[PDB]
């Protein structure tokens, strides 16, 4: 399953989850 | 001394500095501790460059010999300019566009080169991260794939597999930079991970970044270790050390060899970016910024140096394989050709035991066919740029027990250096753009960084071509040259000239409760900017004295494991203009537009 793609879509995961809640903090300053 | 009248308004006066800091809590950053402002400089001025750009040049210019300038640059101009950086952004309260448009307002394009030069420079290191986190990706295999030839290619049968998994399976390269073909998939896929990364630790700004700056500079340093202790168990480690401290004195007599050396302590210690001065501008008025540039050069002279026993610990033992390898390959064809007892013909008695055979069977003797076997040779394979990590590194990794570790943890510890260095050339752009008022003032920061982000991706889509190796190679090799000294020698001038040294030292003296010792005033003034001068002067010495030729892969024809080496088309003056006169004539370019806009 070219392992390489299978570790690209777990790092990307991380990240995005990251990005996520950053700019979910963006919104959430109240 | 040259009459700049205003100049006063344009920078807060020192009476109102004790109060400004209490006010600007608000609507500016401000660092946590001191170890994160000193650990985002660390990590800014140690990068993929020290890896594989100073090691080379260590050797390749007098070895032992290139030390003597290395070092002399980088305290007769490296740390001066650092520390005129770090107390003119804590001084004037403002990053890199802020701060020459005040001692000045002509001085505006100080900002837009510098704004410029972060653009370009960052827009390849990212490609160079989205290489290596493809590398590491692909490290979770025991037999690496780059370990065995795909069955087997005719180009990967010549030369070796990791020359194949470069070339082929990474990066589907064509023979020339006029041939451009589709996106690599994989390619593009990995850069759009490198953007990604690089947001999330960059989004909201020095406060996201301050926490993984921390990481991106601690991880390496640690893995370094890791290596050293791994590097120097490896058989013919040492072979590789002494290689690199062999001096050349003769080397000190070179044009060329003080032009690398004064260009490495100006991109090692990431001046004229202008990054540096916007993290400086947010520490506290009292924080002692002389003690700073002088902690931060002692460590970016150790590194350059410590990194440079790491990687030559890896030539040493890859290239002690190589020539062990040949020799029993040597051996073999005897014992084969003679029937010679095995073990009864050694690495030692090989030579006799070559004539005695030759007396015994000259005709069978003279079919024999025996490789050239030296050490020095091997050693002196190793590449410079992505070569070193690509092709040299991972081969020699591959030779080593628990390989696929090894790889993880070398491919970690680049992206570490690579993302750090990122934070720094982000902030050279962003801080620029809200100097601009580019963003509305509604849409927030991350909005901002988001669009530089995605901006800058896509114009990334050059690299991910057939072609865009050549194209890296080419903006790589204009993109800290003249331009960055040519920033570097304006902003010394106009502290010294147009603001008047007199108001900095004064300054300093406000902010450190004295004055600088005379080796600061006298760097400022002469030593400084005359140093930069002739190495202004080598570029178009050696510049002028090279060609636009560049190596080529190109599968088949000529030898394909020969490097085959190419010139470049007439229209390539057009983009080393753009990469190079670009950058470098927004400064006069400015500066006569606002002087004709007032008469
Ligand atoms: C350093 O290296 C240079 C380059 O190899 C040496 O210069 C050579 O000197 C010999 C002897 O005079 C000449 O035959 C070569 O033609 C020279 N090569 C070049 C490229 O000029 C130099 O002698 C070496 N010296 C030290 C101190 O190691
Ligand atoms: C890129 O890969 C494709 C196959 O996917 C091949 O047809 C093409 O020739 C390659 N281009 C170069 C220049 O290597």
């Amino acid at each position: 399953v070219s392992i390489w793609l299978i570790v690209f879509g777990v790092v990307m995961g991380v990240i995005v989850v990251g990005i996520v809640i950053l700019i979910f903090t963006g919104i959430r300053d109240r | 001394v040259l009459p700049n009248p205003g100049l006063d308004a344009r920078i807060p006066s020192l009476a109102e500095l004790e109060t400004i800091e209490q006010e600007e809590a608000s609507s500016r950053p401000k660092w946590d501790n001191k170890a994160q402002y000193m650990l985002t400089c660390l990590g800014f001025c140690v990068g993929l460059g020290n890896v594989w750009r100073f090691p080379y040049l260590c050797q390749s210019h007098g070895g032992g010999a290139f030390m003597i300038p290395f070092l002399i640059l980088l305290v007769l101009e490296g740390i001066p300019l650092l520390y005129l950086e770090f107390a003119i952004g804590q001084r004037l309260r403002r990053g890199s566009l802020g701060v020459w448009s005040s001692i000045h307002p002509a001085l505006k394009g100080l900002g837009l080169a510098s704004m410029l030069t972060s653009f370009m420079v960052g827009l390849y290191y990212n490609t160079i991260i989205s290489w290596i986190m493809w590398y590491l990706f692909n490290s979770f295999q025991e037999p690496l794939p780059w370990s065995d030839c795909p069955l087997y290619v005719d180009e990967c049968a010549r030369s070796s597999p990791v020359d194949y998994f470069w070339y082929r399976e990474t990066l589907n390269i064509s023979t020339s930079i006029s041939d451009s073909g589709s996106i690599q998939w994989w390619m593009l896929l990995c850069l759009a991970c490198a953007w990604s990364v690089l947001y999330m630790c960059t989004i909201r700004g020095i406060e996201t970044t301050g926490k993984a700056v921390y990481i991106t500079s601690t991880l390496p340093y640690v893995v370094l270790t890791i290596f050293l202790i791994r590097g120097l168990t490896l058989k013919g480690a040492t072979n590789g050390i002494v290689f690199l401290f062999t001096p050349n004195v003769t080397e000190l007599a070179q044009p060329d060899t003080w032009l690398d050396a004064g260009a490495q302590v100006f991109f090692s210690f990431s001046l004229a970016f202008g990054g540096l001065i916007s993290f400086s501008s947010y520490n506290s008025v009292h924080n002692n910024c002389e003690k700073d540039s002088v902690i931060v050069s002692i460590i970016n002279g150790f590194t350059s140096v410590y990194v440079a026993i790491v990687v030559y610990s890896v030539i040493g033992f890859r290239a002690t394989q190589r020539y062990d390898d040949c020799f029993s390959t040597n051996i073999l064809t005897l014992i084969n050709g003679f029937d010679l007892p095995e073990g009864n013909v050694t690495q030692e008695n090989f030579v006799d035991m070559q004539q005695r055979c030759n007396a015994s069977d000259p005709a069978a003797y003279a079919q024999l066919v025996f490789q050239t076997c030296d050490i020095n040779a091997f050693l002196s394979e190793a590449v410079e740029g992505t070569g070193l990590a690509f092709i040299v590194f991972t081969e020699a990794i591959t030779k080593m027990p628990l390989s696929p570790l090894w790889s993880v943890l070398f491919f970690i510890m680049l992206f570490c250096l690579g993302l750090s260095s990122m934070f720094g050339n982000m902030e050279g752009v962003v801080v620029p753009l809200q100097d601009l008022r580019v963003i509305p003032p509604k849409w927030p920061k991350e909005v901002l960084t988001g669009l530089i982000c995605l901006g800058t991706f896509l114009i990334g889509f050059i690299f991910t071509l057939n072609s865009g190796q050549y194209w890296l190679s080419l903006l790589d090799s204009y993109a800290g040259s003249i331009p960055l000294l040519i920033i570097a020698f304006c902003e010394m001038f106009s502290v010294v000239y147009v603001y008047g040294v007199d108001r900095f030292n004064k300054d300093i003296e406000f902010m450190i409760g004295h004055k600088p010792n005379i080796f600061w005033q006298v760097t400022w003034r002469v030593v400084s900017p005359l140093l930069m001068l002739i190495i202004f002067l080598f570029f178009f010495v050696v510049e002028v004295s090279q060609e636009l030729t560049y190596s080529i892969w190109d599968p088949g024809y000529e030898e394909f494991p020969k490097s085959q080496k190419i010139s470049y088309p007439n229209w390539v003056y057009v983009v080393v203009v753009i990469v190079a006169g670009v950058p470098s004539l927004t400064i006069p370019g400015y500066a006569i537009y606002k002087l004709i806009r007032n008469h």
